[PDB]
């Protein structure tokens, strides 16, 4: 009646479990569930990208002491140097020639990489979106729609209403503070826009690209130039953002946890390949097939007929079936023990009827939950040949 | 050519700045590069050269090379130009005075045309570095592999997509500016520009002016040689200050924007995904670093970090639900787990 | 005998035959670019001294 | 400068190709480089452009260069070449 499932989170292949119905027959459920994101409301820190010391042209002041003010930017780096006087076709742009006094200035501004394949930092709370989920029934064949996977009213979709998780495959395999760039997804601590550091990541801390604030802590230090005229060096030391091809802090789309691989995302974690969610369904009495509209189909006996132990779904095996009536079934191995593709498998009167499976278990000894009759589909299977191939259809996963 | 961002274009106007490595490492010359922009990932970096080649003041042509000589422009042919790294590039495109140009990887950038009274080139360290996006260590892309999402700057001009501030150009050392007046030393403008000109002696320094200016101080060197720009724009610099005071604003975009192209890319000679039972081993031969790492797709998260430069057979061991594996920055594999064996036989005489 | 002596193994001078397993892999001349890159293993004249 | 063997270069012409690097973006150079033998022990190098300099049609002379400019030869001074 109310298809309780432990019945992981793999890619969106397509793979079973199984309604115990007990006051009508047993009717299949096959909760396929293609991903889960978490999504926490959450609050952009600072975006994070290598540097670019953009000097935002110097204030200077030759005459007595040089200043430093800021123009549309809380801060400019700026370092009086003596010992040069500006030449650069002959005269000088210093104002005071009784005092040589030069200041160069040079702020960090962000690059135009900031904008685009950039870092972005976020501050995640508490998760509240859904999970994409098909179900596939004995009454209503596929809807692969989202239905949530956490505490605010699960939507009802299909003969199914159902209640995913809480948070089950991407649990959330963020951290509090989160950076996402590109490929290389990094769940990894660092502290809030205006104390950041240069060697650590999030050097660079604009509230936004294209803002003109900052707070760049990326150990930005001028030289002072020679030979009597002025230049600027800038000298700084490695990038927190040149990290995240040498230093990690976790590249979550290749160290992920929960099955699922990540992306520039808005703190998903979407395509996963475990989750072993606990799906708990409510599913109407009508929508199951009743025991008499199909039988007990108790005296049967099934030996495959030419399984596959992979999660292919050539995996066949005849059942003499035995029916007490005789008419419809839906099958499905018993909430995963294997996965069965045939959505419905005909009964009759000590008659033999195929369905297909796929085995998630070495040698198919998997219960086939035959509409008030279950029967181990004995026997061995095809090789094992596969291993390198996306995440699989033999739920009950755990070896599988 | 294009007018679509006569903004930074049309307006403007050569800049001079020190040269800090030259012919005495030190020269004096229009040419000095600022915002070297090694911050794609592909091969190409944007460059501010302080002269403004692309038109002359008109709208016509990235290809004309106005540098100053004077305050004064010396409008003349691209051909004596050369943009370099440490090897010669090849020109995308200029607009304002950033030109874009697809250059070898260079710890310096150096230029150079022989139009001044002296050999009258320049050169400068300036860090330039392309890398993989994400995983594999790399600097400049190789010749062979993949092609894959790298950043990379613009194959045209007069784009926007990004803006540093450009608010004030100003003070720039060059005595063609401040000549004089037959009394006193005369301010001067690059092509008209709006000049808050003053010297020592007291007088008004702020405000958006043309009203500042000083005369009562005598001397190219106690005076201030602007060029303070709000309608003849250049790319703000170290080797340009502003005016003490108020900023005249001119935030300007950059026409040479990171966007996504096919870079020759990175992706070192193809792996081997193979496998056993519940065990990815991975034969791997490749000719330069690759992040691989892999994650089993349990709830164990399994990190991984190897460089990869040296074919090996490595192993990682599969959980019951599978692995993924990360061969760099070129695509992710994904396994399932239940075992294998390559095809192995598990039994099979039918029940 | 790739990857060592035996790797070329050729039964006449100047060759028009051969037995070449000298893990020979070609590769992706990326970018529109037509060219036959050639990843080779070192050979018994390049090094086993 | 001069032509002998009329094997190759009569019975040649310069065949087009595409450089396998010429920086990030490759310029198309139909002298595009394969079967370099300089692994000569002396420093001195033999290298095979796709182009077919020698000839241009004529009897003589290598000092030509007939490169490939469209499916048609540009059969001009050999001396602007600068091996390096």
């Amino acid at each position: 009646y109310e298809h309780t499932a432990v019945m992981p989170n793999k890619v969106g292949i397509p793979y079973k479990a199984l309604v115990e119905r007990p006051g009508y027959a047993p009717v299949h459920l096959q909760i396929q569930l293609v991903n889960t994101r978490i999504i926490p409301s959450t609050n952009l820190e600072y975006i994070t990208c290598k540097y670019k010391t953009k000097v935002p042209s110097p204030v200077v002041k030759c005459c007595g002491a040089t200043q430093c003010t800021s123009k549309p930017h809380p801060d400019y780096q700026c370092q009086v140097f003596t010992g040069v006087y500006p030449f650069m076709w002959g005269g000088a742009y210093c104002f005071c020639d009784t005092e040589n006094t030069q200041m160069s200035e040079a702020y960090v501004e962000r690059s135009e990489e900031c904008s685009i394949d950039h870092a972005k930092a976020y501050k995640v709370h508490t998760g509240t979106v859904q999970a994409m989920v098909n179900i596939t029934y004995g009454s209503v064949s596929w809807r692969s729609a989202d239905v949530y996977v956490n505490g605010e009213t699960p939507a009802k979709i299909g003969d199914a209403k159902l209640i995913i998780g809480p948070l089950s495959s991407a649990w959330s395999p963020f951290d509090n503070k989160v950076v996402v760039y590109g490929h290389e997804v990094y769940n990894y601590d660092f502290p809030e826009y205006g104390t950041g550091k240069a060697g650590s990541f999030g050097d660079l801390q604009s509230r936004t690209s294209t803002s003109n604030d900052l707070y760049a802590n990326t150990n930005l230090k001028l030289q002072r130039p020679q030979a009597g005229i002025v230049h600027t060096p800038f000298t700084q030391a490695p990038s927190g953002f040149e990290r995240w091809k040498r230093d990690k802090g976790a590249p979550l789309n290749d160290v992920a946890p929960f099955g699922c691989s990540i992306a520039l995302e808005p703190l998903r974690a979407e395509n996963c390949a475990v989750g072993s969610i606990p799906i708990s369904i409510d599913i109407p009495d009508a929508a199951f097939t009743r025991i008499s509209e199909t039988p007990t189909v108790s005296d049967l006996e099934c030996k495959i007929t030419e399984c596959t132990y992979a999660s292919d779904f050539g995996g066949i095996a005849t059942v003499a079936y035995k029916s007490s009536k005789a008419g419809n079934c839906p099958i499905h191995s018993p909430s995963g023990v294997a996965v069965i593709k045939e959505n419905d498998v005909t009964l009759a009167e000590s008659g033999s009827f195929t369905f297909h499976f796929s085995t998630a278990n070495i040698h198919p000894a998997f219960k086939l939950q035959v509409c008030t009759s279950a029967v181990t589909c004995k026997g061995d299977c095809k090789p094992p040949k596969d291993h390198i191939v996306d995440y699989p259809a033999q739920h009950t996963e755990s070896f599988t | 050519d294009l007018d679509t961002h006569f903004t930074q274009y049309k307006l403007a106007r050569p800049y001079i700045a020190d040269c800090p490595n030259c012919g005495h490492s030190r020269c004096d010359s229009p040419i000095a590069i600022e915002e070297v922009r090694g911050d794609a990932h592909a091969g190409v970096i944007r460059i501010q050269t302080s002269a403004m080649f692309g038109l002359k003041t008109d709208g016509v042509d990235l290809a004309y090379m106005s540098f100053m000589n004077g305050k004064t422009q010396k409008s003349i042919k691209i051909d004596n130009l050369h943009v370099r790294t440490s090897a010669p590039c090849s020109l995308v495109s200029h607009h304002g005075y950033y030109i874009l140009a697809q250059c070898p990887p260079g710890d310096t950038v150096t230029v150079g045309f022989h139009d001044g009274p002296n050999r009258h080139t320049c050169t400068v360290a300036h860090k330039v570095e392309f890398r993989p996006v994400g995983r594999e260590k790399y600097r400049h892309p190789p010749e062979h592999g993949v092609e894959l999402p790298c950043n990379r700057y613009t194959h045209k001009r007069a784009d926007q997509g990004h803006y540093v501030e450009m608010h004030q150009p100003g003070l720039v050392a060059d005595h063609s500016l401040l000549s004089i007046h037959s009394a006193k030393v005369k301010i001067t403008v690059p092509s008209g520009a709006q000049v808050k000109y003053y010297c020592k002696c007291p007088d008004v320094r702020e405000g958006i002016t043309s009203s500042d200016h000083t005369t009562t101080c005598t001397d190219v060197k106690q005076c201030r040689a602007y060029l303070i720009d709000n309608k003849k724009w250049v790319y703000n610099s170290g080797r340009l200050p502003r005016g003490e005071g108020d900023t005249f604003k001119g935030k300007l975009h950059v026409p040479f924007v990171p966007v996504k192209a096919k870079c020759i890319a990175t992706l070192a000679p193809e792996p081997l995904v193979e496998h056993k039972h519940r065990t990815l081993i991975l034969h791997l031969h490749p000719d330069h670093p690759t992040l691989l790492t892999t994650r089993s797709l349990g709830s164990d998260a399994n990190p991984t970090r190897q460089w990869i430069e040296r074919p090996t057979t490595v192993n990682f061991t599969v959980t019951g639900e599978g692995l993924e594996y990360t061969w760099g920055n070129h695509p992710p594999k994904r396994v399932w787990a239940q075992e294998s064996g390559e095809g192995n036989p598990h039994g099979w005489p039918h029940e």
